[PDB]
RNA sequence: CGCGGGGUGGAGCAGCCCGGUAGCUCGUCGGGCUCAUAACCCGAAGGUCGUCGGUUCAAAUCCGGCCCCCGCAACCA
RNA sequence: CGUAUGUUCAA
RNA sequence: GUCUACGGCCAUACCACCCUGAACGCGCCCGAUCUCGUCUGAUCUCGGAAGCUAAGCAGGGUCGGGCCUGGUUAGUACUUGGAUGGGAGACCGCCUGGGAAUACCGGGUGCUGUAGGCUU
RNA sequence: UUUGACUGGGGCGGUACACCUGUCAAACGGUAACGCAGGUGUCCUAAGGCGAGCUCAGGGAGGACAGAAACCUCCCGUGGAGCAGAAGGGCAAAAGCUCGCUUGAUCUUGAUUUUCAGUACGAAUACAGACCGUGAAAGCGGGGCCUCACGAUCCUUCUGACCUUUUGGGUUUUAAGCAGGAGGUGUCAGAAAAGUUACCACAGGGAUAACUGGCUUGUGGCGGCCAAGCGUUCAUAGCGACGUCGCUUUUUGAUCCUUCGAUGUCGGCUCUUCCUAUCAUUGUGAAGCAGAAUUCACCAAGCGUUGGAUUGUUCACCCAC
RNA sequence: UCAGCGGGGAAAGAAGACCCUGUUGAGCUUGACUCUAGUCUGGCACGGUGAAGAGACAUGAGAGGUGUAGAAUAAGUGGG
RNA sequence: AAAGCAUCGCGAAGGCCCGCGGCGGGUGUUGACGCGAUGUGAUUUCUGCCCAGUGCUCUGAAUGUCAAAGUGAAGAAAUUCAAUGAAGCGCGGGUAAACGGCGGGAGUAACUAUGACUCUCUUAAGGUAGCCAAAUGCCUCGUCAUCUAAUUAGUGACGC
RNA sequence: GGCGAAAGACUAAUCGAACCAUCUAGUAGCUGGUUCCCUCCGAAGUUUCCCUCAGGAUAGCUGGCGCUCUCGCAGACCCGAACGCAGUUUUAUCCGGUAAAGCGAAUGAUUAGAGGUCUUGGGGCCGAAACGAUCUCAACCUAUUCUCAAACUUUAAAUGGGUAAGAAGCCCGGCUCGCUGGCGUGGAGCCGGGCGUGGAAUGCGAGUGCCUAGUGGGCCACUUUUGGUAAGCAGAACUG
């Protein structure tokens, strides 16, 4: 458990339309960046809005170009699915272990996952862990 | 377009060759450095004329191209399209820079490549023409015309060497008879009286 | 960085190399009765607003890992803090590196 | 502004000479260094331990301490407007005996020895060195041969 | 001369990000159905991932040059 | 539940 | 005259191809029980003594390559200090001292320490 | 109440703000720019430590499927490979590779080097005292082959002593100490910090921009030299490509020397004078000058160069003389 | 010396308003930092007399299946 | 500013506001045809789409957060730990005459051109009725017509 | 605060916060000024750190005060009877990678022709059923050849940097050690004695402490040198 904080310090103006940012204590992904130098001759400010990494809730913020913004730490990995019990998906590790914790998504995504499992084919889901919570938000298949 | 050549006449900077530290250099104006009958055998063109620089200056690639064309054109008129061989002895390896000033100041002024020049020394040969002896007057006259494409003073010197080789013309024939100068295409190969005796055997076989 | 859960290193109380149980040091809970905290609460009392600086310009993206080494001798349960260099990823007793094996994509 | 790097600018300084790379010849370690002798510091890039700093390469110092693999040397270092006697530890791979001190020490023995024979023989042997005196008078025999006449050569344009 | 966003089957666009396997819709082609066309049904083919290098065991992906196409900025006298 | 169309003249 | 063991300097010793090698040695060489180690007694380790200098190795050779050294290059290039020197400049000459590097042309081809051996 | 700094004015931008490699740098060392080419905030239980064996990149030849490319063998192979990363240096019975064992990346006091004020931090060098690893042993090793990879006071937190104090004494909790780590200040010797002002203010500054003048002349304008070519033919009547040499300050840039206790800013209007690189007019030379017209050139600035529509316009454009 | 005149005195008037610098301000703004009037809300007191209700918590039973197989797997979860 | 238009709060224990303070004071000698707070600006004709964002507002069964006081448990006590859970926030709904916002690429008609038509990406919605080189258009002195001998002007038209 | 049909308008010539007194001689890294004479010495615009860049702290450069020593004589008259150092050379020795040079030496760049020709490809021809024959052009190899390098180099200067040129030396005898060790071995230290030709030239008297101001905007020239077309331009080295 490295001491490295989930909070990662980085500038604001050096953030693009792909970068991950934490807005109002919420991990977010940038969806729009427009700078603006008010005053005849003053500091330019950057206006940026990030849609959440887990929720779809957009988040908006205004920061001086020079100012710095926290960047989140993401642990991403995709594991194949074996079994669904009581809403708790059973997953398999490359280490060889099986943890049946987490949960299926609470929307159209989660339902679409389980029906694939019921049919039975190349299935493996990603595990996104930021801060303290977790969300399985992606699907993949072999070829 | 190009700045006037007066802006890059003097060897003011250290050599700045096209290298891994200098990218995006436009190709030099001059590409063909040898023209005429390059294949002619060493013994066909004994007379050699050189244009020698009398200043320590920079000659642009465009300047080298214009003189090459000017000398070539006249030599075809006076001796024939195959009565000589012209070699430009300067290759533009020095990259000159330009700090493009388009309507900020001298901040970050280190320029971008603009072209290439050939840093010439006092007495360095600029271009050489080898032909038959009967065409000496034309080679001086052809080299006289090419002088007007260069800045500074140039001198035309008829070399006492044989053709484009480094051996004196008055003794070139003797060394060839004694097998110390084997004709090797354009030039000759010097046969040192050393090395395995087998090589001496073949030569005299 | 992988560090084993155990290592044989010098024990100050034993005066000799002993096996040591290696864990990761974590900061304790602030006492709230520490002199510095008792002063801070007394200073912040009443009006005046914030009386001490609040550091904001964070720049470090790592921390120095401190290992809590404990002597395994039952009569000497001595602990010593040993710090290693900054690292983004740290695990105790991870699976060791092997050579000449397939990547497994 | 340059870097403060400890080995900046030592590309050629600490490089090995051409065709002199590889194993360090062992007479280097067989040399004996005692307190008080004079050593030339010359860092060698093959051995990265006990390196002298670049400011001490080409400097000459006096040994004041001897250890298992290294010696303590007192070297004069000019710091702006003052010279400091710096005590540096360098492994013996980067030093060698100053031949100048060895030549002088030989002359002291020779002077002291020569003085003893000057007493048992009267003669006065010169001990102090003398700057090259003006050449004494001499004759120069032509040996019949008239001196060759030299003339400047005509200019020839060699291009 | 700056800053950013892109170039991926015939068209539009994912994949990038988040190195291991190029996909969606439409179109194209072949066979049904129909008297015939479309609609509908069953299938199939199709991409140098702008180009050149580098990293890597492995590059559409990471990094660096060049080309192309689009936006932003250019203020106080 | 849910589909549209059928080039010009010509008995 | 020369070897072996351990070397110092580390090509004047290296590299290619060749000729020769008495003696002792060093080798190759024979074998795997033991010691030891290998897919393989090839290597490594061990036990030997039928054969051979074929090889290694040693000495020599070669208008040999390399290397070392000298000449030439050349008082040339460059350079310390100097001038109310020249020249529009670029640059150049002089005075005062220092002084290189190719190509090209010769010569050389290990020296040596300690200990032990061999050569009527 | 704050709203950093550097800066060829300031803002935008960049970080040249803390560092590392090669260069600049002028053969000790030191040496600047918003100089050039790059790199850093990491990575590693081995990629640390020791020992052992081994030799790499590449190429040639050969060998079932097997081919440019799978694996096996021989030969050549001074390193043309690899050593985490940028680069430079270093390294071949190794510093590379493979294997075995390990925790010298441990505990402790000083000295020294680097930056340097010769302070600190960081990093490093050589020892010493313990306790260990490895190897038969010599020996090597207190992190990474070397040159970067990091952080004061206060505070907090943890670890060590049958430790000191906790205030009249005693026991216990608690709190405070001493020593060593960590939590971090990247503006990296380390404030806790958003804008606007054309409604503006003060102290100043020609240390510093906007106008004038100066230097410069890329750019703008004008001229020459050579002569491929154009010119029914014919380089040069008139032209002049590829090149190349200049002049001017009538454009714009570049610079910031003068002026910020003030040199009134554009344009017009009015008025004088001056320059010539001559449009006309006087005298001429040349023609691809029959005449007329036109073009080129010389002496030449004496004299003249206008009336209006649109535009604040300089500039344009058109109408008319 | 007189009347004029407006080329020059980089004429006078004013410690440049522009611009920059100052670890100098002020007017205004806000997602700047730190506060605050007010306001919302909870608690304690003033704060009393009746009446009828509820919840949590702990203690012990003896029950809690059901498309399915068994014919009650009360529901699981182990050692079995 | 204005009439006109629209929106918002409030039934008095109230709305809006004053005030250091007195449940003091203004509106108020008032009572929704009133008072208070905003926008727009006569009349005429219209006032489209968007509740994703930011406001505002409604709701509070219930989960997630959530202070002081209280309650419990351990302890010699200081103290610690737990349970409990106000408003607010979060969660959900409404609201644009609240602040405000209102899209790209490609193909296509039997001359050509163009494109009613179709494909595809995509938004909260993709600028509707209108109007225009406008006191609002860089390019620009836009293009056409008119006005003049001549128009960077004017006017009419056109509108990616 | 008022008041404003709203211009930040008006509120006693005052308004984007009136006027009066006080706090208050408010603070200013900023501008200006800073008063007699002579005498002697006499700078700095550079280093490091600083929310530092118009300022400071720091070292340097300065002055003042000293102190510690060295150097005197033949004579009332006349008359003889070195402590140490250095903006320098010399001698010895070490250091270096610039100038130049080099590329038929590595690395990188680069022009031409020649000869081979195993293989590799193409053109083309015979053959043409099949290989096959044959020629050419390339690639490839070999020997040559043109031209180059701040971030290349085998070589390699000039100028330059360090050190040494004795009495703290040398020579001989002895002793101590817990270090080292086959060995009174090695090393170091201590004690006693002996030895002056003061062991290159030239010049000069040195050593040492305290207190300390101003400065910390620089600018120019030769030569070297970076950016820039260039600049009475911007930035360095060296000495003046
Ligand atoms: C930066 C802080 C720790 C540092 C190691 C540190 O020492 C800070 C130091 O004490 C500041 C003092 C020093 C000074 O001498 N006197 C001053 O009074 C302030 C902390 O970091 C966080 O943990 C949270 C970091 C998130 C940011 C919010 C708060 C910082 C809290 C922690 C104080
Ligand atoms: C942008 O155009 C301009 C800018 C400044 C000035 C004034 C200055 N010019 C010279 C002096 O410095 C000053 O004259 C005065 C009186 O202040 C004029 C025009
Ligand atoms: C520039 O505009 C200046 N001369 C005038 C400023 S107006 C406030
Ligand atoms: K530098
Ligand atoms: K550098
Ligand atoms: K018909
Ligand atoms: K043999
Ligand atoms: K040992
Ligand atoms: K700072
Ligand atoms: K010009
Ligand atoms: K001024
Ligand atoms: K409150
Ligand atoms: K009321
Ligand atoms: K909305
Ligand atoms: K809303
Ligand atoms: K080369
Ligand atoms: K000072
Ligand atoms: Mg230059
Ligand atoms: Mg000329
Ligand atoms: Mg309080
Ligand atoms: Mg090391
Ligand atoms: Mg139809
Ligand atoms: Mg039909
Ligand atoms: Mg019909
Ligand atoms: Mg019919
Ligand atoms: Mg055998
Ligand atoms: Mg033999
Ligand atoms: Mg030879
Ligand atoms: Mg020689
Ligand atoms: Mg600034
Ligand atoms: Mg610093
Ligand atoms: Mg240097
Ligand atoms: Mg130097
Ligand atoms: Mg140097
Ligand atoms: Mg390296
Ligand atoms: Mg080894
Ligand atoms: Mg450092
Ligand atoms: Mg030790
Ligand atoms: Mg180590
Ligand atoms: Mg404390
Ligand atoms: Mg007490
Ligand atoms: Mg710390
Ligand atoms: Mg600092
Ligand atoms: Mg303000
Ligand atoms: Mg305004
Ligand atoms: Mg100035
Ligand atoms: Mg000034
Ligand atoms: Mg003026
Ligand atoms: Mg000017
Ligand atoms: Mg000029
Ligand atoms: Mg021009
Ligand atoms: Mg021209
Ligand atoms: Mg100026
Ligand atoms: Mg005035
Ligand atoms: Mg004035
Ligand atoms: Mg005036
Ligand atoms: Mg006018
Ligand atoms: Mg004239
Ligand atoms: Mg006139
Ligand atoms: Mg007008
Ligand atoms: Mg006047
Ligand atoms: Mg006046
Ligand atoms: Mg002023
Ligand atoms: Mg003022
Ligand atoms: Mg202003
Ligand atoms: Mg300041
Ligand atoms: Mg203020
Ligand atoms: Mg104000
Ligand atoms: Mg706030
Ligand atoms: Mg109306
Ligand atoms: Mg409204
Ligand atoms: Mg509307
Ligand atoms: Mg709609
Ligand atoms: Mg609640
Ligand atoms: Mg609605
Ligand atoms: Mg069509
Ligand atoms: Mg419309
Ligand atoms: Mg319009
Ligand atoms: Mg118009
Ligand atoms: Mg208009
Ligand atoms: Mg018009
Ligand atoms: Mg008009
Ligand atoms: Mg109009
Ligand atoms: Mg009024
Ligand atoms: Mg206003
Ligand atoms: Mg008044
Ligand atoms: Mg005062
Ligand atoms: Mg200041
Ligand atoms: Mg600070
Ligand atoms: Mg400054
Ligand atoms: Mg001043
Ligand atoms: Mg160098
Ligand atoms: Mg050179
Ligand atoms: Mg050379
Ligand atoms: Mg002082
Ligand atoms: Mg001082
Ligand atoms: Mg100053
Ligand atoms: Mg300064
Ligand atoms: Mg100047
Ligand atoms: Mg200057
Ligand atoms: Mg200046
Ligand atoms: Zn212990």
């Amino acid at each position: 458990d490295a001491g490295a904080s989930a909070t990662f310090p980085m500038q604001c103006s050096a953030l693009r339309k792909n970068g991950f940012v934490v807005l109002k204590g919420r991990p977010c992904k940038i969806v729009e960046m427009s700078t603006s130098k008010t005053g005849k001759h003053g500091h330019a400010k950057v206006h940026l809005v990030g849609i959440d990494i887990f929720t779809g809730k957009k988040y908006e913020d205004i920061c001086p170009s020079t100012h710095n913004m926290d960047v989140p730490n993401i642990k991403r990995n995709d594991f194949q699915l074996i079994g669904i019990q009581d809403g708790y998906l059973s997953l398999l590790q490359d280490s060889g272990e099986v943890r049946e914790d987490l949960r299926l998504p609470e929307g159209d995504l989660g339902k679409e996952i389980e029906q694939k499992y019921d049919c039975g084919e190349e299935i493996l889901i990603t595990v996104l862990s930021a801060m303290t919570e977790e969300a399985a938000v992606a699907i993949k298949a072999m070829a | 377009g190009r700045r006037p050549a007066r802006c890059y006449r003097y060897c003011k900077n250290k050599p700045y060759p096209k290298s891994r530290f200098c990218r995006g250099v436009p190709d030099a104006k001059i590409r063909i450095f040898d023209l005429g009958r390059k294949k002619a055998k060493v013994d066909e063109f004994p007379l050699c004329g050189h244009m020698v620089s009398d200043e320590y200056e920079q000659l642009s690639s465009e300047a080298l191209e214009a003189a090459r064309i000017c000398a070539n054109k006249y030599m075809v008129k006076s001796c024939g399209k195959d009565g000589f061989h012209i070699r430009v002895r300067l290759h533009p390896f020095h990259v000159i820079r330009i700090n493009k000033m388009l309507s900020t100041g001298m901040r970050g002024a280190f320029g971008k490549p603009q072209g290439t020049v050939a840093r010439v020394h006092i007495g360095q040969v600029i271009m050489s023409i080898r032909t038959k002896l009967q065409n000496k007057e034309h080679v001086i006259e052809a080299l006289r015309r090419a002088k007007f494409k260069f800045p500074g003073r140039q001198k035309i010197h008829i070399s006492k060497k044989w053709g484009f080789t480094k051996f004196n013309a008055d003794e070139f024939e003797d060394m060839v008879a004694e097998k110390r100068l084997i004709p090797d295409g354009c030039g000759v190969k010097y046969i040192p009286s050393r090395g395995p005796l087998d090589k001496w055997r073949a030569l005299h076989s | 960085v992988n560090v084993p859960k155990t290592r044989r290193t010098f024990c100050k109380k034993c005066g000799k190399h002993q096996p040591h149980k290696v864990t990761q040091y974590k900061k304790g809970k602030d006492s709230l009765y520490a002199q510095g905290k008792r002063r801070y609460d007394r200073k912040q009392s009443g009006y005046g607003g914030q009386t001490k600086p609040i550091f904001r310009k964070k720049a470090k993206t790592t921390k120095k890992i401190v290992l809590r080494l404990e002597c395994v001798e039952p009569n000497c349960r001595s602990k010593r803090m040993l710090a290693i260099k900054r690292c983004k990823h740290f695990e105790l007793g991870g699976d060791k590196k092997r050579k000449g094996q397939v990547i497994q994509f | 502004t340059n870097t403060k790097g400890k080995r900046r600018g030592t590309r050629y300084m600490f490089s090995r000479p051409f065709r002199k790379h590889g194993v360090v010849p062992l007479a280097t370690y067989m040399r004996i260094y005692k307190k008080g002798d004079i050593v030339d510091i010359k860092g060698m890039g093959t051995v990265q331990k006990g390196m002298p700093h670049k400011c001490y390469h080409g400097k000459t110092g006096r040994v004041y301490n001897v250890t298992q693999h290294a010696v303590g040397i007192v070297v004069n270092k000019q710091v702006k407007g003052k010279i400091l006697a710096k005590r540096i530890n360098v492994r013996i791979e980067h030093i060698k005996h100053s031949k100048s001190r060895d030549s002088f020490l030989k002359r002291v023995k020779e002077n002291d020895q020569k003085k003893k024979e000057a007493k048992e023989k009267g003669t006065w042997v010169q001990l102090k060195r003398q700057p090259a005196p003006p050449r004494e008078a001499h004759f120069v025999r032509t040996n019949g041969k008239e001196p060759e006449l030299l003339e400047p050569i005509p200019y020839e344009f060699m291009a």
